[PDB]
RNA sequence: CUUCACACAUGCUACAAUGGCCGGUACAAAGGGCUGCGAUGCCGCGAGGUUAAGCGAAUCCUUAAAAGCCGGUCUCAGUUCGGAUCGGGGUCUGCAACUCGACCCCGUGAAGUCGGAGUCGCUAGUAAUCGCAGAUCAGCAACGCUGCGGUGAAUACGUUCC
């Protein structure tokens, strides 16, 4: 009964209607799905990615991930059409809500050096990506049990309509940004 | 001279060149020889003809060489790349 | 059991571990457990959360590690580079910066043998 | 497709040095998670030349 | 006179467990010292600062030799090996330490895991290894030179070949 859902629902709602002057309940903007890849590179290399994406994803998700395709072929990467190069999961529902607040709250303050998330990184209709670098702050996986280290980046979509009104939601939600 | 019991060290005529000037205005260029001498928080803004061994160079003082030599900023030697 | 970095490394003893922080050395690491109070002859598996707790605080008291650090120490090179100094030009030509000889040394400061 | 897909997903509790408790439900750890850090005790969420040629002189 | 795409030569330090680090502890010779040596005490983590006994010296300082011995720890790792490079802060000499001094403290922790063709020294208190002293000298020599002692081997059938 996410704790970040019903904070949300209790004074997220109201406080961006008083700060835009939404005249419909309906407007007010709030986060649809959350959406994870790996973005693998060792396609055409080793082959391996049924461990070291799926098995660690399941870990931070809760849920499997797909295996994406190739959609055509470069020859400067050796990739060839049709052969698994990332991996992704869509966190929708109390899920991505749970999720949501178990990165903002222990996950994203372990980052080694962090100080905080750009405030620009939003793409110009209110939708936000940022990305990681490893199995770290997700105290899900354990680097004992894990192979080479590989990143990720996270998309929220939001039902917003301008980057300000985003940014405005993801700050009342608890995104540090700087 | 490079021990904190005696202070900086500047050339008295280096000194009294450059402190009967910037009581009242920016002096321009002071031909010197003293590249020995460290700049102290009293160059800013001034400008010094510093002896290379072959020639004098403006170096413009601004606010983060108040520690080194006036020498620093005049190389002596050239080197160009042998090829 | 993280400080900022890993700083576990498999059974080793609290003194040399604690070298494994950018910015701490033998002494550092050695001041650090006597003030806190944790013996040196104790290995890094065996350390408790309330331990850690006493050694981390005390180590953003007093000394600076891994990332502003690191922050300081470019920003001095660069700030000797941009002043215009002869340290600073030596530190853009890549060639040793402490009055050391280059005629026949300084592979280091240069890499390994170019071979004209 | 749920059958034999996801993995656990069940209630947890997360506890930090600070003393932040809160729960939800994470994956394969059982209970208790403990944690060192959060964001209730993190930093960036709880906030001269000619000076030190002085202070040396 | 100290430059630096390179090349050669002579060395030092290493690549570690016959070792590194920590604690305790034993055993030298030969030399230097009035524009000098500074014992003691006090301050400093330290380089060092200050006072100052004695001493032109078999009587004072230099003077703690280090390898060694005992105990503890590290457990084969580019490491608690190695200590280059670089950042910050200092001491001293000197009118003056940027070019271009030595040393100290904190941090940084590179190449290097025994070295191709080839090539060098050594037959005994020798080689190998460990410290100490002097000259030049304001300072720069604990990588050079000239000396001093400590520990202390393996081999030589023989003259075919170089
Ligand atoms: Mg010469
Ligand atoms: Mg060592
Ligand atoms: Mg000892
Ligand atoms: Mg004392
Ligand atoms: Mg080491
Ligand atoms: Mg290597
Ligand atoms: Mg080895
Ligand atoms: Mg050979
Ligand atoms: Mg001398
Ligand atoms: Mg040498
Ligand atoms: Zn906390």
């Amino acid at each position: 009964q996410p704790r970040l859902k019903e904070r949300y629902r209790s004074e997220i709602r109201d406080a961006l209607r008083k700060q835009f002057g939404y005249g419909n309940v309906m407007q007010i903007p709030t986060v649809t799905k959350v959406v994870v890849n790996m973005g693998v590179g060792e396609a055409a290399r080793d082959a391996k990615l049924i461990n070291g994406a799926v098995n660690d994803l399941a870990l931070i998700t809760g849920q499997k991930p797909e295996v994406r395709r190739a959609r055509k072929s470069i020859a400067q990467f050796k990739l060839r059409e049709g052969m698994p190069v990332g991996v992704r999961v869509t966190l929708r529902g109390d899920r991505m809500w749970e999720f949501l607040d178990r990165l903002t709250s222990i996950a994203l303050p372990r980052i080694r050096d962090f100080r905080g998330l750009s405030p620009k990184q939003f793409d110009g209709v209110g939708n936000y990506t940022f990305g990681l670098a490893e199995q770290a702050v997700f105290h899900e996986v354990d680097v004992d049990k894990i192979d080479r280290v590989r990143g990720m980046d996270i998309n929220v979509v939001t039902s917003a309509a301008t980057d300000d009104e985003g940014r405005a939601l993801l700050r009342a939600l608890g995104f540090p940004f700087k | 001279p490079r021990s904190l019991k005696k202070g900086p060290f500047v050339d008295e005529h280096l000194l009294k060149k450059v402190d009967v000037q910037n009581e009242k205005n920016t002096k321009q260029v002071i031909k010197t020889w003293s590249r020995r001498s460290t700049i102290i928080p009293d160059f800013i803004g001034h400008t010094f003809a510093v002896h290379d061994g072959r020639k004098h160079v403006p170096v413009f003082v601004t606010e983060s060489m108040v520690g080194h030599k006036l020498g620093e900023f005049a190389p002596t030697r050239t080197f160009k790349g042998h090829i | 059991a993280r400080l900022v970095g890993v700083d576990l490394p498999r059974d080793k003893r609290m003194e040399v571990a604690l070298t494994y922080i950018f910015g701490i050395g033998r002494t550092r690491s050695n001041e650090i457990l006597a003030a806190t109070g944790i013996d040196r002859d104790l290995r890094t598996r065996d350390l408790t959360e309330e331990q850690l707790i006493h050694l981390r605080d005390y180590i953003e008291a007093n000394l600076k590690v891994e990332g502003d650090l690191r922050r300081e120490v470019q920003a001095d090179i660069r700030r000797k580079i941009e002043i215009g100094c002869y340290q600073g030009l030596r530190h853009r030509r890549g060639m040793p910066v402490r009055g050391q000889r280059t005629k026949t040394n300084a592979r280091t400061r240069k890499g390994p043998k170019r071979t004209i | 497709m749920k059958s034999d897909i996801h993995p656990a997903y069940e209630e947890t509790t997360v506890v930090c040095g600070c003393g932040n408790t809160f729960q939800t439900r994470s994956t394969k750890p059982g209970g208790r998670i403990v944690v060192e850090v959060c964001s209730q005790c993190h930093p960036f969420y709880t906030g001269g030349r000619v000076a030190r040629f002085e202070k040396r002189y």
